[PDB]
This record gives structure tokens, sequence and C-alpha cells, in this order.
């Protein structure tokens, strides 16, 4: 999908 | 007081892009725009010149600020490794808005991203802290080399930063 995380990039 | 501007010179592959410069609203996230501003310096010892861009979605936004791992998954605040949401009284607005990366509430580190459109599902969960003041089409030739994945295709650093003002 569209988010910006760090550790686990999601969908 | 006049809030903070510093200036990150990109370069593809080691060969110069060009300059954008952002403000930082101090005078609302005092401590997230500190973080910042202190990171492109380099004052603490430690920041973000030479690390790279290393998520680049085109039509959504450019990730950078991983300057332990330089992967994805580091960096560290001024602060200790972590820290708080300070507030989430400005939004996602439109192109040139600089917000922080986290993995959920209260894990703030380096990581930052530059929108290059309205992200408006992300307002309430990152904090907004600044925005690009000029060289916004510096930051449109970065999309070029970016995927639906996030994979780059050149390498994207940022060869020099500091404070201007």
């Amino acid at each position: 999908x569209l988010l910006v995380t760090v550790g686990l990039v999601l969908a | 007081m006049v809030n903070p501007t510093v200036f990150f010179d990109i370069a593809v592959d080691g060969e110069p892009l060009g300059r954008v410069s952002f403000e930082l609203f101090a005078d609302k996230v005092p401590k997230t725009a500190e973080n910042f501003r202190a990171l492109s310096t380099g004052e603490k010892g430690f920041g973000y010149k030479g690390s790279c861009f290393h998520r680049i979605i085109p039509g959504f936004m450019c990730q950078g600020g991983d300057f332990t791992r330089h992967n994805g998954t580091g960096g560290k605040s001024i602060y200790g490794e972590k820290f708080e949401d300070e507030n989430f009284i400005l939004k996602h607005t439109g192109p040139g808005i600089l917000s922080m990366a986290n993995a959920g509430p209260n894990t703030n580190g380096s990581q930052f991203f530059i929108c290059t459109a309205k992200t408006e599902w992300l307002d309430g969960k990152h904090v907004v802290f600044g925005k690009v003041k000029e060289g916004m089409n510096i930051v449109e030739a970065m999309e070029r080399f970016g995927s639906r994945n996030g994979k780059t295709s050149k390498k994207i650093t940022i060869a020099d930063c500091g404070q201007l003002e």
C-alpha cells in the first residue's frame, strides 16, 4: 500500500 | 526567531543533481525540527551527509535518513535511538511536505520522507515538520529513479548538507 515505515515495510 | 533553513545537495551515482533547501517549522515542532537540523550539520558527530534515499515511489514520496545501516532499517535521533510524536498540528497537504517515517506511535528516529503529492492518510500518524523551500524541481527529478515497489535504479545520495539560516 502506501506507507512510510522503518522495519516492516508494508504494502 | 526565524525558522532554520537547511539544504541537501543530491547526487545520482556520484553525479551532482542540485540543491534542495527546506524550511523547518521549529516554531510548531521545536524538538523534531532540531533533530533534523542537527543531523543535517552533523554537529553531534553523525548525520545525513553521504547517506542515501533508499525508497522512492513516484507520485508518493522519497524516503531517506538511514545513516547507520543504509538500507531502510536504521538511523537514530539526537535524543537517543527514538523519541515521541511531538504533535500532529500540521498535515500532509501537498507536494514538498517533510515528515517523519516511524514504526508506530512514538518511534521517531532519523528517517524522513519528502511528499510529492497530498497523502492525507498519514495525517495524525506521521509528524510533519518542514517543507521544501527551493529545489522542488530536484525532488521531481529524483522520482524518475524510483519504482512502484520503492527500489531505485540509481544510487541517490546526499552528497552534502548543512544549515543556511
